């Protein structure tokens, strides 16, 4: 590792600078007992984030806004790192936003083809994943036209709305699985083939889940790929996949997803010359800011019950 | 990369013909090392000694330098408390310059006869290796400080619970630079000047 | 005078305490630089583990002093004004092989070992024999490089 | 025919994707526009062109 | 005599020109990494 | 002279050297990918004192083979030694270094690889040792080798 | 002399080394290719067992292809040897050396593959074990050229 | 003398040696390739092994083809033998090996498509095995001139 | 003499060596290549099996465009050969080889991509092999200047 | 003699050999590209085939005139030839194969891109012929240096 | 002599050989690039087809400074040239052919730079020319030094 | 003779032809890398299109460097020259022509992100010549160099 | 000519005098860039800081005066019958500032780059800065001194 800090000396330092950022188990203690939005945001101001709604009204401060502007204070950080990496890692960032816009065409084609405004159908729609053609999916609600007319010119090329969903994304998994076996160091080698493959195995898992042929549209890059598929292919009931997952030790007893994906991601940041941290950062600045929501719905709404299901491994 | 495989097959094709043809005597490294004129050796060892300290003292300084940049855009204080991470990437540099100036006294001219004589090539020799001794040795601890002090300034990210540990296996890199240094002070320590 | 000793000997007896030199500080330092990677990925906070979580770079300080031990002392048989054949200038360089990748495996080996053991022997404290005895197999291989080369310092 | 203005950096886009959506063979024109003007979502004087396609068929032109 | 082609300042100056043919091409090395990856 | 030159001990040295520097590479590599590969998923159920250090201690056994050939072939060491001396102990430093980097090139891949299933079922430990002393032998074949080409540099050396 | 020159031993010296460290490389291929599959399987492994060692005993044979004929070159050589047979025993070594070589990158590609199927259907043995005899009297041509090159080393030399 | 060197029996015993490895490189290919498409498909059907081992075979007899010459090369080596039949002798031994390792790459990489295509056509195996000879009759271009060759090295 | 040395077969050994070894890679990878594409072919369409056929008979006429080269050039072979006609030996099938290589990587790189979609339209049966053609003659205008070197090989040598 | 010696048709020969090698290494390069940009177009149209062979008939041309230096270097080789002769021979073959190996890596690279479009809009190969026929007249720059090379050697060369 | 070797004439005519190589190839590095630039745009707009080839104008431009070289050089060799009238001319060769290299490496990417933006924006071509005015010089330049390096092969040639 | 042997002007022809070959290849690669990010932007500005040829006519300049040592280092060359003569010659043509390459690696990765970061920002320009500047200089390092060295050829020689 | 003034002597002085401006221009050059890709994309939305910031390039073009220095003073020492000794020490000077100026000249380009775009998100960090590119400067002043040191040393 004596080559990684020469275009991506600047990068690792500082999302390991942003991962000090994540407020920890402590900041959300004394964050949980606020029970109004303007004590939360007059605490939430020590951390971090650092007066972020310092131009936001305070009788006027939505549940939502919070989920915007700490989610655009993640993406301008996000495509601050994004535009400052060199061949080797601007691609790998750009290959975290192709998995995010495949859940925009996936949003765009389900919006479009029912009675929907374009405005009002975008505003949901996640900002890192944005081509220039994203704006209309309205050509056709054909699956054939969408690649030929407006797929075709996207980084998505390559690669019925939740059927050409999985047909996007497993096409993509797999592209994402053998870049990052190619082009990327050892360091993150084996956290990128096992992280990556963690996200091909709950996606798997939810084909059968979601289901209740089935083996093309199933992601085979993780390690349900050569034993589990089979098995996961011609389960029709519950019982069906809940025998077939007691067959991997690291997934018996889940059939409780994020709370593993935290736990694999806070081993993520124990490597220190790999570029699988700012993977690591993004989704977990992406779980914290649905743990911010999660306790702000429950303040917003008096829900005292059922607060502490925030999860945070850091 | 097929460079090295056409040029191993021709040194193997030019040995076996030497040594097919009874001529493989004519490939002497010997008369090679006793022809060639030791002011090469000497300032080949010398400037190669500044060189690779100083190749391995910039490799460490911006390995912790573009580091602790990184890690000061949210903790400033770090870029003034972790400099001594990149003082001893540049001490580095320090015992590759002491080394030439010791060296460069050793460093006279030499009459026509008494040129290619055994004190002469014992010390062109003696100031070639010995400067690659604490030239690549000071590489190699400028690489390794520098990236055990990037370690370190990730690590001072975190308030105090390493830095006390940190720093031994800091200081750890600049013994083995020492002990480079004094290898280097006697391998050419009967190394006499040119006469 | 003598055709054994002929006047580029020490060429290949400043290249042996060279090799054993330059090579033991490279595996040293990977050893003490890719243990120290697995250092700064925990958390201690307290005495007398913070003396037990350095074994692996004092372990590969030692890789260092026994390519020291070793250039020193065949930077001790060469001098300008005496009989240096070419046979121990031979042997030197091989002292400075033996040492060099010995110390270099031994560096290699124990920093892979210690950049994830060191991560196993903390925060659990019941495996502890196991990794460190897997350290000393993990040394041992340079002090037999340094066995092979005290054989030969004193053999030429 | 339809014709209109866009914001000048989508010209590059909207021929592509009008070339690639009605037949491949189409007619198209675009004009520039002098003096650029601000607006509100972006809030910076941003440039404008003129466009204007053509086609014969009801159903492509909606 | 070494060899009457293969002299040895022939040899000292093909070597202090291999040399820092070396330390040309790592370098030009260093720098073409600029373009392929920016 | 002709049949002992000058540079006759250059083969010698370098065979006694290569034993340690390729048996070494490959111990180092038999122990650096044995102890990743047995410590990645045993973190869970803490009476796994002994559990695998038999590749390890296996690629020490690997490392005494280039040991014992290389204070044996120091020992045939001379300044008036044969070239016939110095080519079949370079050929008995480079049979024990090669086929024991190979040896530990073995070791180090089923020791890395075969310890993740350990950690479901204790019943591999049977199996696997069978499996890796195949591996081993490659080592002890290579010592033979040397040893037997070190049985004849003296008899009738001039 | 003309036809038994000193650097003669040099030839066979490395030939008689490289049967070991050529043989070796391919066995060490042949057994770590095989052996990482064998370790992998363990719902199975120890009620079928004994039939998953067959890549990595085939596969050792090599080893000992290189062993027999490195014994066998190793009481040829000599210091005052024709440059024929410093020749033809290196080319003997050679041959089964490369290709005991070519034989265990068959061997460890093929036999991987084959327990992956044996997991799922135990008969695949026979499909197996058929190529893997194919990849094994490979190794095994190597031999009865390289012990023919051998029986003819020492037949006319001067 | 001069038409025969002592160095002649290099040139012989090289392509002695290259020939059987060279092509037993190529035979290795060939059912490595071809092997691990053959255990991987007889999962589905079990009963149709036996006409699968046709591109193993092939490859098993180029590795004969090498043979045969490399047993007749050996035949007529020498101590004495002249500079033209050691020439020809790495002529023979390079033009069966490095043509008959082509041979084996082709039989490798159409016989591993063809075993995996097997499972859904009976009719596909005598199209794939027509291709498979006409990528050996290439190791048998190798053998004629290989055997040609050899023949004339031994008349002056 | 000088004009007729005791090194001079070994150029027109390699020659004729380099017309069938080179003319064989290119054929194996004109032979390969194209027939990889099979199984795709005929999932679908198993009308096409009598197309696949044509790409790598071109590279057989391929392959004996060497194998014509290489017994002429071993015809004019001979102990007592002049040096010039070792330096056409080696020129002759230099060129057929090496050209024959080119033929065969452009046959077997443009046979694949013509029944990749030849299942999609059933009147190519003429524009594949128009391309193809032109890709095979790439092998005969070697082979054309092979038999011109060796008409001159040894019309006038003394 | 000194100045014509014996070494001299080595790279005239070589001189010959490489004019069709490196001219059919082009002319592969200009119909691997071009043909495999037809094929997978000829799906959706039937009358593809025709037009489109416009790239790979120009590159066919181009050894042609590998073929025409060939043909010429081929008729001035002799056994005594001058070393004048030979360079010059040389120069010429590697002056038309050089640069009509990138006459055919213009054409191999023009070739591809206009089979993509010419299928989307047929009224634009009047230009496309335009800008490749520049890459075949580069190629023409190759012998129209190489005859002037080889009307040179003929004369006045002692 | 030793002014007016044997050996001479290979400079020059490996000087006149890499006067069109190198220039050629990056003449055609210049119309490659640039052609798939302009022929992916003018399926868009095809009324813009004569007046976006002017990178493969200039581009050939290059090719004909290459054609001027070799010629001129061409004039100069003969079997009893001097060794300093091989230096130069190999100097003119290089100076033609690497700097033809870059000012068509230059040409090739500013090619398809400007010729892919121009659809967008008709306003950027007085700019397009300007800076491809600024490329094509430098194999001017090339050609400069490579017209007084050849100017300079009679002066007192002895 | 001993000073002046036949292969002293093959260091000579090399030199001239590298003081225009590496300066080429650096002015190509700041007029072709600056050029590619002249039409990767003015789709949008087109009108500002004569200040950021700066990159381009600078790059163009160090081209002229190595014209015009190789038009001055190819004057001092002749037949019979001393091999120091053509020693310096290899000198001062390598000294400015891998300085003028680097000039021009220098002024193109610089000028792309210039006339590409002008676009949002036409006040980037007043520090962007300036970088240029700097960046030039090494070129002229390379001539001053050259210069020097070639005035040492032909003084106080002997063949 | 004689035994100690051969012909070859001053090549090695030539190849010095051309190292040391070829090596320390590529290590100013690879500073530069990557500072004035590190400045142009950092003054696109922060121009206040265009004067600042721009001390990596002048730093970075200091290498270069340094590298230049060498190059005028062993030119001055440079002849046609120079000893070898003297030819040997101008190449010692050549390539000891050459290859130390080409590494702190890569040195200040990586905390230069990393430098100009951290000292725009904090200004806190530009003192912090300077202070480590001045040690990746002086290292090519080390290169320097070297061969001052060793150019006292001709005649």
């Amino acid at each position: 590792g004596v080559y990684f800090n020469i275009d991506n000396g600047f990068i690792e330092g500082v999302v390991r600078g942003y991962r000090n950022g994540l407020l920890s188990n402590n900041q959300y203690i004394n964050l949980t007992q606020c029970d109004t939005l303007e004590d939360l945001k007059l605490q939430l101001s020590s951390t971090d984030y650092g007066n972020f709604l310092s131009s936001v009204s305070s009788e006027s401060l939505t549940t939502s806004l919070i989920q915007e502007y700490a989610s655009s204070k993640l993406y301008h950080e996000f495509n601050y790192i994004r535009d400052q990496s060199s061949g080797s890692t601007r691609k790998f960032m750009d290959y975290i936003t192709y998995g995010y816009m495949i859940d925009n065409v996936a949003l765009m084609i389900t919006g479009t083809i029912h009675d929907r405004d374009k405005g009002e159908i975008l505003q949901r729609c996640h900002p890192l994943g944005w081509f220039d053609t994203l704006p209309t999916l309205s050509v056709a609600t054909d699956l054939e036209s969408l690649y030929e007319t407006v797929l075709v010119d996207t980084p998505l090329a390559p690669y019925n709305i939740e059927i050409i969903r999985n047909k996007l994304y497993k096409a993509y998994l797999e592209d994402f699985y053998n870049f990052v076996t190619e082009e990327i160091p050892e360091p993150a080698k084996e956290c990128m083939q096992t992280l990556l493959g963690f996200e091909a195995d709950r996606r798997s898992i939810n084909i059968a889940l979601n289901s209740l042929l089935k083996s093309d549209l199933l992601p085979n890059i993780g390690k349900l790929y050569p034993l589990a598929t089979f098995h996961l292919a011609q389960a029709q009931d519950f019982e069906g996949v809940r025998a077939a997952l007691a067959n991997v030790y690291e997934y018996r007893g889940f059939l409780h997803f994020y709370q593993l994906e935290m736990e694999l991601c806070r081993d993520a940041f124990t490597q220190q010359f790999a570029i699988s941290t700012v993977w690591a950062w993004m989704k977990s600045k992406e779980q914290e800011v649905r743990n911010i929501t999660w306790i702000a719905e429950c303040i917003a709404q008096n829900q005292r019950e059922r607060i502490n299901n925030y999860i945070s491994v850091y | 990369h097929f460079l090295y495989y056409l040029v191993l097959i021709v040194v193997i094709v030019y040995g076996l013909y030497k040594l097919f043809t009874g001529h493989g005597s004519d490939i002497n490294f010997g008369k090679f090392l006793l022809r060639t004129s030791p002011y090469m050796w000497a300032n080949l060892g010398i400037a190669l000694c500044v060189g690779l300290s100083v190749v391995g003292a910039a490799w460490g300084i911006f390995i912790t330098g573009s580091s602790m940049i990184g890690a000061g855009v949210r903790a400033p204080r770090i870029t003034t408390k972790n400099l001594i991470s990149i003082i001893f990437c540049e001490v580095v540099a320090i015992y590759g310059l002491i080394i030439a100036i010791v060296f460069s006294s050793k460093l006279t001219v030499a009459t026509a006869e008494n040129m290619y004589s055994k004190s002469n090539l014992y010390t062109g020799y003696s100031l070639f290796w010995a400067g690659i001794t604490v030239g690549a040795s000071n590489l190699i601890c400028g690489i390794a400080v520098g990236i055990t002090g990037a370690t370190a300034a990730i690590s001072d990210a975190a308030d105090s619970a390493l830095f006390v540990k940190i720093l031994v296996i800091e200081i750890f890199g600049s013994i083995l630079g020492l002990l480079g240094l004094i290898v280097g002070l006697l391998m050419a320590g009967k190394a006499s000047e040119f006469q | 005078s003598n055709i054994y000793a002929p006047l580029y000997a020490p060429f290949f007896g400043f290249a042996g305490c060279a090799a054993a030199m330059v090579l033991s500080c490279l595996g040293a330092a990977i050893g003490t630089a890719k243990s120290g990677i697995g250092i700064a990925g925990i958390g201690t906070f307290k005495p007398e583990l913070i003396m037990k979580s350095l074994i692996p770079v004092v372990m590969s300080g030692i890789l260092a002093i026994y390519g020291l031990v070793v250039a020193v002392l065949i930077a001790g048989n060469l001098s300008p004004t005496e009989d240096y054949t070419l046979f121990n200038g031979f042997m030197h360089l091989s002292c400075g092989l033996c040492v060099g990748f010995a110390c270099l495996s031994s560096g290699y080996a124990i920093g892979m070992v210690g950049d994830v053991g060191v991560r196993k022997y903390m925060h659990q404290p019941r495996l502890f024999v196991g990794i460190v005895l897997i350290l000393i197999f993990s040394e041992v291989l340079g002090l037999y490089g340094m066995i092979v080369a005290l054989i030969l310092n004193t053999r030429g | 025919y339809v014709t209109g203005v866009i914001a000048r950096d989508k010209v590059a886009t909207l021929e592509q994707i009008l070339w690639r959506v009605l037949r491949g063979n189409l007619f198209f024109k675009t004009v520039e526009i002098e003096q650029p003007v601000y607006d509100v979502k972006t809030r910076e004087y941003k440039h404008k062109n003129a466009f204007i396609v053509f086609s014969h068929g009801d159903l492509i032109i909606k | 005599i070494l060899s009457s082609i293969w002299t040895e300042g022939l040899l000292m100056c093909l070597i202090v020109s291999a040399l820092l043919l070396f330390i040309l091409i790592v370098a030009l090395s260093w720098i073409s990494n600029l373009d392929i990856t920016y | 002279t002709e049949l002992c030159p000058v540079y006759a001990p250059f083969f010698g040295a370098i065979g006694c050297a290569s034993a340690i520097i390729f048996t070494s590479l490959g111990a180092a590599y038999g122990t650096a990918k044995s102890g990743v590969g047995i410590c990645a998923t045993c973190v869970l159920r803490p009476d796994l004192l002994f559990k695998n250090i038999v590749p390890v201690i296996m690629a020490g056994i690997i490392a005494i083979y280039g040991l014992v050939v290389s204070v044996l072939v120091c020992y045939s060491l001379g300044q008036k030694q044969a070239l016939y001396t110095g080519f079949i102990q370079l050929g008995a430093g480079l049979s024990v270094g090669l086929s024991g980097l190979a040896a530990g090139f073995a070791i180090g891949i089923v020791g890395d690889a075969g310890v993740r299933g350990s950690s479901q079922q204790p019943r591999l430990f049977v199996g696997m040792i069978l499996i890796l002393i195949f591996a081993e032998v490659l080592g002890l074949y290579g010592l033979i080798v040397a040893l037997l080409l070190n049985s004849r540099a003296t008899q009738d050396v001039v």
